[PDB]
């Protein structure tokens, strides 16, 4: 159920992302090399993966 | 984005699958286990699109669906348990649970009898209220498969390593793969599988490879817009025409050969796998993920131990859920589908769950 | 919600003619918490929605009565504020607030606001006119009430914030009458309570007739399309306080379509599809990929999914 | 007979309300208590002669609908536990019970089971099942009022007598002067009662005697013909405008001032006045009819100790057949009635009894 | 739910009764006097009470 | 019970028009157990049935196929006895059973019976021709066959045999149409599954009109009205195997009963009531008091109440 979202802001495990325009808070405890450069996958408010240059 | 979406990739897709089926011997029954891909589906009416010979079945792919109803009720119990001790426990759950039925009421009714039944959105909402209230013991009903097994799982460590003491959960967690094996064993029948994305987002194409090399069938991790399920399609209708069974990594974008290994281990940790029970499916060996001897302590139900009454029919007189589940029938292929069952007044689980395969068939009003 | 009231007309816009023009009567009450959300409150809401009901039975605005019930204790501000909405946007149509009443009751509610209305049409319209062949047209984005509300609620802020559509739409109406005349605007229907689904669904079914709608045609905001996904409900299915659905004849499509977007409120106008023989009754929507399946109303208020 | 159904009588009387109605005080309220009564109104559409300040309501007058489910779902238990102990009962019923729905399953659903369950006509049917095997402990779930409590009470007597040893029974008989007064007591309003009919021909007029010097409230024992019932309601009207309350045994013709007092003798040998559960009404005092300490032997609850499950909701979310059966509105003021609830599909026992107000209603599609 | 028949034949308390046509076994437990000639009210194949000549 | 088998004309009676006349083919199978019953079997059955379906679709019986799906060890008696009874009724009407087919599985199931059989009609009838203002008739009695096999099966005999009325009725039909002529007779419906009250709402939906009908009108048996009370099932919900309704133009109301009552299938016809442009789609019933309530078609198969 998840959507894919462009993270904004990191801090420590508990980073900042958006989804075409939404500001919702994503833990980072099964991603920890997440930088705000990064594209995130957002379960339930979790990171599951990052995106790839596909 | 765009691409992965584009109604010109879509219409080539189609015509290209349009053309293979047709020199197909037979029929093709390509199945797929996630209520996501359900929900794309019938959201983009692929199956509108696709030849008469080729068709798309739903598997068990609701993890509040095949819920059992034991445990739901066992939930219940140690609600008005906990009570008579005392203990005001804080119900955690999320939206479409909250509502599913068994004979003996949902946990909304349990919610309009004075007990604190919140919903939550993720295990950590959950987690946000345990410190809010550390007097009362707030526990999480948790189900899902190894895409919500990881988040449970993970904040079960920010729990160990603070040391949390009132952050408890009821485990009802399931393992996807093994359900497709019990399913191919029983009878179900299909040419091809299109694995679920999230899933293989966590277990990998590693997680899947066992079935490919033991029963032949050829699958295909895809993703969720329109184009992935239709490029899915394709593949899954040509390793059928060309006789391979290998898998194939469409959702590559975001999935990991190997998934990731972080959550694998971090669930590993604190779950064990274990013989679970599937709501209108029977018992599936080495299905289920209850906390480890160990963490114990994590579980709702080493506090209190219940009786749950025997003899609590999963369904109600005329659901079929049961046959939705295993792919043997869509939802319209049911007496009650869109007249006395519907998600204003449900009969069976498939029509609660946001991802039920008969929610989804009423809510797109499919054609 | 029993319609016993119905057999005990009645509850739907109301025609009486007179002259050579046709007196449209109508009256419609509002209990919206919070009385105050992103881009409008109760107070426009009233006006706009009265308005709205004049607009899509083809009467002019010709005056509003309101009857305010306001609960003891109530900040006087608030209420002032609402007022200064209700005079503001009833003279945006222009239309008068001719007449009022106030009533004070015990019991803690905040405020009710119970607003009435009597247009002039020369040539009625109802949803029961679209005949097959004709175009259909929604004068703005989808979703935005709906979606502005809900996420108020669900903390969900945006970039540059998305607020709601409540506003009355008479000038986009009459804009299109006075360029294609009234003779050629079939069908209207306010796709408020529903969304637009139950607003095409109603047409379709009281005039007896298919409706086609191109999910590629309809209007749709990028933060709506956002937070629809993020909350799990389409944006089809959600309330819209300054929108109208408009059956044109096929020969004034075009022209009407332009018509709206000459104006603010229907500047992102479109047409979304068309009247058809097939699946009287029904709303088929071709989906973006080419598929089809049907655009059914929900069944109860939207939960997120 | 004829002058009994005879249209020239009924419209004579029909007449004579209308114009009695005619000077009315407000809106009176008359309210019967027997199935049977509410089938003939129904069934002759008679309220679609009535004047509208003339209203007919139903009160708790089937056995069946009242009929607990913990005494349903506890006869089940018993069923599964005299099995576990090589003990296979056979177990007759009514038709329409047979049926009756609970959190756990119907009757109908214990026979799909391998159970032995036989739809009986009479508590004979089942007393001529158990000689015809004096090797299996034949139980019948009896429920009823006066009129049904009599022939069970009769057949003991000669279970007694033949100290016939396999002949068992489920006691949920009910008393139906005692559920009319806890109406009156607890807010339900009507100006007038339709006796029962046939509950009148066992407890005769002098049982409902009572009720009328305590509460005022003018009665009629009507019978059942339409004559019967459109006589009664003019009496009433006229009993309450001119200021009585008084008993009129319309139905003289079938019953004696005192009642059959050979049953009423017989009844009160077997069974003892005790308070009882009515389902979704609650507990009234002094309403239930189970075997005396003495006979405790005919009663199949004395040999299996059981232990039936706590929380068990009496009807399914949304069954308005509480407020139907306390006459605080008819079935079509049911959100559910002709929608999702048919004889077909029911959701509350109101549309599965023979009497229910409900299935009354659909079956002779009321104006 | 009963409906009235006239006895033809009565064998101890065992009568038997005729309803518009129908031949149908009465137990007698609650009626030990009926002869023949009286006409009673079944229910449930049981005899509750006796007519009269109303 | 679910009708893919529609989707995947149809399931009812077919019309081919040749000539200046329609061919009018039709098909029906038999499961009846026990294939033996008061008044008729199994094989009489299937011949009146498939005759009727033919008469009330206003076609002459040409011909009749018989195909027989027999269950190894079957009673020869009992197979001669059946074929004789389909001989013997087929000359009733008469009518010639053409062809045939057999054959032995063996799945234990005594006897199955498929019948099919074509007509000709220069004059067209269906159960969507019934105009308002128009005469309701019945052939005769009604709730025989079901009551009669319903009384078996519960130990209730009579004093007098009562048995089922199953034969055909082409007879019947022929009479009235040759009586006031096929344009005067607007709709025929054979009340058979689901009785009476099934085969008046239907004729009421199909032709959208509302059918008021008179229970004191309606021929009733006196061995039926008790058994149908001791059973609890009304005899309007009950079948009938040699009955027709027909619905015929006011101005010949009673010229066609008279013609029917002039036979010995028709002895006890009747007028039971009109067609009214009210509750269209509907069946009314006066009560025998003077009441009014819906005559609602049963769910599914009765059982005693
Ligand atoms: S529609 Fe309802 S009732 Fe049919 S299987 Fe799906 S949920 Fe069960
Ligand atoms: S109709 Fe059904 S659901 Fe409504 S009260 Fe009567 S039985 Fe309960």
């Amino acid at each position: 159920l998840a959507v894919p979202g462009k993270v904004i802001e990191v801090n420590g495990p508990v980073a900042v992302v958006d989804f075409g325009g939404v500001k919702r808070e994503v833990r980072l405890d099964l991603m920890p090399d997440t930088k705000p450069g990064d594209w995130v996958i957002v379960h339930t408010g979790f990171a599951i993966e990052k995106l790839d240059e596909k | 984005f765009e691409a992965y979406r584009s109604r010109e990739v879509a219409m080539k897709l189609v015509e290209k699958i349009r053309e293979e089926a047709k020199t197909l011997d037979g029929e093709i029954r390509i199945m797929h286990v996630c209520g996501t891909h359900e929900d794309t589906v019938t959201r983009h009416g692929i199956r509108s699109l696709l030849p008469e010979n080729v068709k798309v079945v739903s598997g068990p792919g609701c993890p509040v669906c095949i819920t059992p109803v034991e445990d739901i009720v066992a939930m219940q119990l140690i609600m008005r348990k906990a009570r008579e001790e005392g203990e005001e426990i804080i119900l955690t759950t999320f939206g479409d649970m909250y509502k599913i039925p068994t004979p003996m009421g949902s946990f909304a009714d349990l919610k309009s009898e004075g007990f604190d039944v919140r919903i939550v959105y993720g295990i950590f909402d959950t987690y946000r209220i345990a410190k809010e209230n550390p007097d009362k013991t707030v526990v999480h009903f948790s189900p899902g498969f190894e895409t919500t097994t990881a988040p449970a799982a993970g904040m079960l460590n920010v729990a160990a390593q603070e040391e949390l003491e009132n952050f408890k959960i009821y485990s009802v967690h399931r393992l996807t793969p093994p359900a497709v094996e019990v399913l191919l064993k029983q009878g179900t029948v299909f040419q091809g599988l299109i694995a679920p994305g999230h899933v293989s987002t966590i277990i990998g194409v590693k997680g899947w490879e066992y079935l490919t090399e033991k029963y032949g069938i050829p699958q295909v991790v895809a993703g969720f817009e329109p184009n992935d399920v239709l490029m899915a399609i394709l593949m899954l209708i040509r390793m059928y025409k060309e006789g391979e069974a290998r898998i194939i990594n469409e959702y590559e974008r975001a999935v990991k050969y190997e998934g990731n290994v972080v959550a694998q281990k971090m669930i590993d940790k604190f779950f064990e796998v274990v013989d679970a029970k599937w709501r209108a499916l029977g018992v599936f060996p080495k299905s289920g993920l209850e906390l480890r001897k160990e963490w114990k302590d994590f579980e709702i139900r080493s506090f209190y131990k219940v009786e749950v009454p025997k003899n609590l029919p999963d369904l109600e007189k005329g659901c079929r859920c049961g046959a939705v589940l295993r792919g043997l029938a869509l939802p319209t292929d049911c007496p009650l589908f869109g007249k006395t069952c519907t998600p204003r007044h449900p009969v069976g689980p498939c029509m609660v769950s946001y991802e039920g395969t008969c929610q989804i068939f009423y809510k797109y009003g499919v054609l | 919600l029993r319609d016993v009231i119905l057999k005990t007309a009645l509850d739907d816009g109301a025609t009486i003619p007179f002259g050579d023009k046709h007196i449209v009567f109508t009256i419609d009450g509002h209990t919206v918490k919070p009385l105050f959300f992103p881009g409008g409150d109760i107070g426009r809401l009233a006006v706009s929605g009265t308005v709205n009901d004049l607009a899509v039975m083809g009467a002019e605005p010709i005056a509003l009565a309101n009857s305010m019930i306001i609960g003891e204790g109530l900040d006087m501000e608030v209420l002032k504020r609402v007022l200064k909405s209700m005079d503001e946007t009833a003279r945006e149509v222009p239309v008068p607030i001719v007449t009022g009443d106030t009533k004070v009751v015990e019991d803690k509610i905040e405020m009710f606001v119970i607003t009435a209305g009597i247009g002039i049409a020369e040539h009625p319209v109802s949803d029961a006119g679209a005949k097959v062949g004709d175009a259909v047209l929604v004068s703005g984005t989808i979703g935005d009430h709906g979606i502005a509300l809900m996420s108020h609620r669900e903390g969900i802020a945006f970039e540059t914030e998305l607020k709601s559509d409540v506003a009355p739409i008479w000038d986009v109406v009459k804009a299109v009458a006075e360029t294609i005349g009234w003779e050629n605007i079939h069908a209207m229907k306010d796709p408020t309570r529903a969304g637009l689904s139950n607003a095409l669904n109603e047409i379709a079914r009281k005039s007896n007739v298919g409706i086609l709608v191109r999910e590629a045609d309809i209007p749709i905001r990028p933060e709506v399309r956002a937070a629809s996904e993020m909350l799990g409900i389409s944006p089809y299915d959600v309330a819209n306080e300054g929108k109208v659905v408009m059956v044109v004849a096929r020969e004034y499509a075009e022209e009407a379509l332009e018509a709206m977007r000459k104006t603010e409120k229907g500047r992102n106008a479109a047409i979304i599809g068309e009247v058809i023989a097939d699946y009287r009754g029904k709303v088929l929507l071709e989906t973006g990929i080419g598929g089809k399946r049907f655009m059914e109303p929900p069944e109860g208020d939207p939960v997120p999914r």
